[PDB]
């Protein structure tokens, strides 16, 4: 994967090199994030394709590839940051926000998804909180193989090979790194556009700092990729949640 | 003294009951207050009332903020720990009373505790957000100098 | 009644000590004035470099009647053996000019285009000598006692920003400290 | 209960400081309470009253009881609590004024202490004769010097040296030292430090 | 796993320097055997976390950030004191008193951070699953051949640290082929429960729906609590299920089910 090298390289060269004149907005955005302990980062589309529009060129082609591919190349930043030697530190979630073009809720099908789609609506009611995984270590039942699997995002079974079989593997909770999750579920806004019928709801995935950010009833602008989720209930019939890369709620609101 | 948070760390009540019997309440119709009566002074008033006596006029019972089970949790975690709770002032008050009791032993803790704060404090001294609120009133106004020099310091630094 | 700050220098008055620090210069010019502090010059020959006072050469620079000259230590492949040098001792805080972040700021502003590769570069570079060295401060500050501290070679700025908080818990610590024998 | 007034008068006077601290500084100050110190006083005078009462009383009826001791020594401790109250509000009082009195006389050409202090005559006259007593005070350190000063502004150094100052609804024109700047509304003057300082206390200039 | 000894080696040194807990456990051992003099007590020691920093802030930092590998070496070796204890005529439980806390939150407030590290919830208990048996222990006896037969029976809640399962049902005919009748009554069962515990309603901040997490109550601690009751739990913060990563059913997001095990359960007013 020296594409990857190549892809990470030019995140971190637009993390170390951008100037707003004469501060780098994002280098110290993240200082004084690691700080207070918030270990996320805040990415500003517009300043992103100033510098290259070809990082945003594949940014809105195949998001869910690449996106993890600029956690990692943002916390490889951190560490040379935030530490110095010659721990641990979590792979920073990245919040972007960006005006483009408002999507409205009955205008989304199909077609775009797996590409980036800011809209707005009032959210209804907020989902309890559960962990999904981040980092697991997993032994075998009879070769006792110990794995460490880095789980990414954004579903994924677990490896069967070190009789053995089918699936031998147990998940060690003793260590594994857990991230938190929400689901927001969203109401689009009653001036536009329910005609004569009620309007629909699309459920949404937040997750990490932008969880519990948002009181149900307020109405808000959410970014996030597009994407579908199996869930049965055919044929095939996969049913449509939005992923939320990052939330913005609307003036102020606090 | 002339600063208001001296003044104001004096204004704290103390559970210190009396040595002896006096006559002419202050307070009511006792008209004396029976001996080993406990009443809680403001420590302005109880300072020197430990001193001057060769039995002193008060026994200095040890405040319930003071609590050996208070200065053992705040051995854990000080960072998370919420002083602002409890009195509020901490380090405007605790400086009297180890003088006036003269004890040893929680130097050392509190000299520890004032640190880990601070090494928190520089923290948010880089430009709150929940903590802020849980500070002891004196650290706050440390807080205030910090940040101000930071921040002045910040706009300096461009344009 | 100086009300800011006040027992802390302002971030501008460290600028406004600097200033008297003197520099060479290029001077495009071919009185008198004797002025009271410069004790120069005869009439400044173009084409000759000469030392001055700084706030004469910044004040002379905006009507670019002279070219100020790039300081030494000031450049990306020098910067590059102290940011070295810098990682590789992470307890002292090696060497340093004392005004550098305050020189970096001034300098950049008007005498930019003077200096040889002076952009997106130094800049990026300092602002990093700026990073790891204020993050080893934080982490060199855990081990504060009373009354002593090494702060080796440090920047006036650095000084400054910081001084309020340190030497304001240096005076709750030692404090009771004193006070308990 | 006994010297607790003092206790939540200086916690109003903390406000001040809390208006005085981030802040903005307008100055403003809400009052100076007199009515609540005179409960103090009305208070202190009872305690003093039986002071010498109970002094009296030492010198005939107590015959030098050990326990009177503490009534002078107690309620003594009290008259000072009072006083650490009362001295404590008083000298913030000064300090947020005094310094007033500093960076704005005001200037050029003062030429009058007037129209300043938006507290005017809601703040009590002792203060204010305090005040004006002050400011000539500190017109003899104006008449020592001979820098020339001017000490009452530039608190902030000169750069580099000329400026651009916009007009912001002022007329105008008032400039008559060093020159008749002629004043005029929407109009920016490329004008040096100098009579920069002295009219951008005033409130003509606005941008630097 | 030498560390694991050390664990049990350190925690050794503790108790009996200072002796303050011995007496207790001398207590627990005396008062059972009164009441076989007799014509009851749960075994486990109350350990205040108070004496915990005095000796060692390495191991006491421990406990709380990786009670997995801390608290059952540290049981093992209460087990090893039990039994040197006076004299002849199981597991134990530690409980964790504290000194917190950290680590101090109520259940609102929680996830992921606070999980695989030791925790205090504190709210009301609802709806108290009702009481029943676990399996823990299986005892045999194989006859003409004798002896004595015994599996060891491992759940999800076993120990505390996760191990390959054991379950289920009985060996039978374990080699040679003599027959196993399952013995009752020498077997051992663990009372097993588990009690939902929602945050406190007065510090409700909005509209917003109440979050409750799951607390599994080991042994002893088994209908100690009516529902409805001011409880401050204690126990390790425990993740157990597969999120569906296992197989391939279910498919959707919702994964990894969390409860706290043990511990203490002191309630409150």
């Amino acid at each position: 994967d020296d594409d990857n090298t190549e892809i990470i390289k030019s995140f971190k060269n637009f993390i170390l090199e951008f100037r707003l004149d004469s501060q780098f907005i994002y280098r110290d955005q993240l200082r004084n994030n690691i700080l207070v302990k918030n270990y996320s980062l805040t990415v500003n589309m517009e300043h992103l394709i100033g510098y290259n529009e070809d990082i945003y060129k594949k940014l809105s082609d195949e998001p869910s590839d690449i996106i993890p591919l600029f956690e990692t190349a943002i916390t490889q930043v951190a560490k040379r940051i935030s530490i110095l030697s010659r721990n641990s530190l979590p792979t920073f979630q990245l919040i972007l926000n960006s005006n483009a073009n408002q999507i409205p809720l009955r205008d989304l099908d199909s077609e775009h998804v797996s590409k980036i789609v800011r809209l707005s609506g009032i959210i209804i009611s907020t989902s309890v909180l559960s962990s999904r995984a981040t980092y697991l270590s997993i032994m075998c039942r009879n070769c006792r193989h110990t794995t460490s699997i880095t789980i990414n995002n954004f579903t994924v079974s677990l490896p069967r090979s070190c009789n053995c079989g089918p699936d031998p593997y147990i998940i060690i909770h003793e260590s594994s790194k857990f991230i938190d999750q929400q689901f927001l579920k969203l109401q689009e806004i009653p001036e536009l556009v329910p005609v004569g019928e009620m309007p629909r709801n699309l459920t949404m995935t937040c997750d990490r700092y932008l969880t519990n950010k948002v009181i149900p009833g307020t109405r808000v602008t959410i970014v996030g990729i597009y994407s579908i989720y199996n869930s049965k209930n055919g044929v095939a019939i996969r049913t449509p949640y939005i992923k939320i890369l990052g939330i913005q709620s609307d003036v102020e609101t606090s | 003294y002339y600063d208001i948070d001296d003044v104001l760390a004096d204004g704290t009540e103390f559970p210190c009951k009396f040595q002896y019997d006096i006559p002419g309440l202050g307070y009511n119709p006792g008209r004396p207050i029976t001996k080993n009566t406990k009443l809680s002074l403001p420590l302005w008033l109880a300072r020197i009332l430990a001193i001057v006596g060769p039995v002193p006029f008060v026994e200095l019972l040890p405040p319930d903020m003071f609590s050996t089970k208070v200065m053992n949790a705040i051995k854990t975690d000080p960072v998370a720990l919420d002083l602002h709770s409890i009195n509020s002032h901490f380090f405007s008050l605790a400086i009297k009373w180890i003088m006036l009791f003269s004890e040893k032993e929680l130097a050392n803790v509190v000299s520890e505790l004032l640190l880990q704060r601070a090494q928190e404090l520089n923290h948010h001294a880089s430009s709150t957000s929940t903590f802020l609120l849980k500070l002891e009133e004196m650290e706050k106004e440390i807080y205030k100098k910090s940040h101000e020099s930071y921040k002045d310091t910040k706009r300096w630094m461009f344009k | 009644l100086p009300a800011h700050l006040q027992q802390t220098f302002s971030p501008e008055e460290i600028q406004f000590i600097v200033e008297n620090e003197p520099i060479k210069i290029f001077p495009r010019i071919t009185w008198q004035l004797i002025t009271t502090d410069d004790k120069a010059l005869n009439n400044m020959v173009a084409m000759r470099s000469t030392e001055v006072v700084l706030w004469i050469a910044l004040l002379l620079k905006q009507q670019s009647k002279c070219s100020i000259v790039a300081p030494q230590w000031l450049t990306t492949k020098e910067l590059d053996r102290k940011i070295q040098y810098e990682k590789t001792h992470p307890d002292r805080f090696s060497e340093l000019p004392w005004n550098w972040l305050v020189l970096a700021r001034i300098l950049f502003n008007k005498a930019k285009d003077d200096f040889h590769d002076p952009i997106h570069e130094l800049r990026g570079k300092i602002q990093d000598l700026r990073e790891i060295r204020q993050i080893k401060v934080l982490k060199g500050l855990k081990y504060l006692n009373e009354s002593h501290l090494q702060l080796d070679n440090l920047s006036l700025l650095e000084i400054n920003e910081l001084r309020p908080f340190i030497t304001e818990i240096m005076d709750k610590l030692r404090e009771i400290h004193t006070a308990s024998l | 209960m006994y010297g607790d007034l003092g206790n939540k008068l200086v916690l109003e006077a903390k406000r001040t400081k809390q208006l005085y601290a981030r802040s903005n500084q307008d100055v403003n100050l809400p009052m100076y309470h007199e009515d609540i110190i005179r409960n103090i006083l009305k208070e202190v005078s009872n305690l003093r009253k039986n002071t010498e009462y109970l002094k009296e009383q030492q010198q005939l009826g107590m015959l030098d009881d050990k326990v009177a001791k503490c009534q002078y020594f107690v309620t003594l401790l009290c008259m000072e609590r009072n006083k650490r109250c009362l001295l404590a509000y008083q000298r913030l009082r000064t300090d947020i004024l005094d310094s007033m009195a500093w960076n704005n006389n005001g200037l050029d050409l003062m030429s009058s202490i007037t129209f300043s202090q938006q507290d005017t005559n809601n703040l009590s006259h002792q203060e204010q004769e305090y005040l004006k007593e002050y400011c000539d005070l500190i017109t003899d350190l104006k008449s020592g010097d001979l820098v020339d000063i001017d000490l009452s502004g530039s608190l902030v150094p000169p750069s580099d040296v000329f400026i651009d100052v916009r007009v912001l609804k002022d007329a105008g024109e008032i400039q008559t030292e060093y020159g008749v700047f002629n004043l005029i509304k929407d109009s920016q003057f490329f004008v040096r430090q100098s009579d920069v300082e002295r009219l951008i206390q005033q409130g003509y200039l606005q941008k630097i | 796993d030498a560390v694991f000894g050390d664990r049990v080696r350190r925690f050794q040194e503790f108790l009996d320097t200072f002796t303050s807990y011995r007496d207790s456990v001398r207590s627990i051992q005396v008062y059972n055997s009164n009441n076989a003099a007799n014509y009851i007590l749960p075994h486990r020691i109350i350990i205040s976390l108070d004496d915990l920093r005095e000796f060692d802030r390495s191991f006491w930092s421990g406990i709380l950030v990786e009670p997995a590998y801390f608290i059952p070496p540290a049981e093992k070796a209460l087990t090893d004191l039990a039994d040197s204890m006076d004299d002849v005529p199981h597991p134990w439980k530690l409980s964790f008193k504290g000194s917190f806390g950290a680590h101090a939150l109520s259940p609102r407030t929680l996830t992921a951070q606070h999980l695989n590290k030791l925790v205090s919830v504190e709210g009301i208990v609802t709806k108290t699953s009702l009481v029943r048996p676990k399996l823990i222990r299986s005892v045999h006896y194989a006859a003409k051949t004798g002896r004595f037969h015994y599996r060891d029976y491992t759940d999800a809640t076993t120990t505390l640290t996760t191990r390959i399962p054991t379950p289920a049902i009985y060996p039978t005919e374990d080699t040679e082929g003599n027959k196993l009748t399952t013995e009752y009554g020498y077997s051992t069962f663990i009372d097993h429960q588990r009690i939902t515990v929602q945050e406190m309603p007065e510090m409700a901040p909005a509209g917003q729906l109440p979050r409750s997490i799951d607390v599994i109550l080991d042994d002893d601690l088994v209908d100690k609590t009516k529902p409805g009751d001011r409880v401050n739990v204690v126990g390790v913060f425990k993740s157990l299920g597969a999120g569906g990563m296992n197989q391939s059913n279910s498919n959707t997001l919702i994964g990894f089910k969390t409860l706290i095990l043990g511990n203490t359960v002191y309630p409150l007013h």
